[PDB]
């Protein structure tokens, strides 16, 4: 139930929140909402045991 | 008023003022304008 962000186009300002979940584009191939080989989901869940 | 923000689907500020009951709603939600 707890998530964190790995990929972002730039850094953050001091005290800035980010809500929008857009698919990251790591290369020249566009994603267009489809997580392909160069497109990754930006929110990965914590694993707590 | 002014509607400060970026990439107008996510976040974005909204300063509607002069309600004639003198109110300064500066609500910051997610909006879709126009």
């Amino acid at each position: 139930n707890y998530l964190y962000r790995l990929f972002r186009k730039s850094k953050l300002k001091p005290f800035e929140r980010d809500i929008s979940t857009e698919i990251y584009q790591a290369g020249n191939r566009p994603c267009n909402g489809v997580a392909g080989p160069n497109c990754y989901s930006p929110l990965q869940s914590y694993g707590f045991r | 008023g002014w509607i400060f923000g970026t990439t107008l689907d996510s976040k974005t500020q909204s300063l509607l003022i002069v309600n004639n009951a003198t109110n300064v709603v500066i609500k910051v939600c997610e909006f879709q304008f126009c």
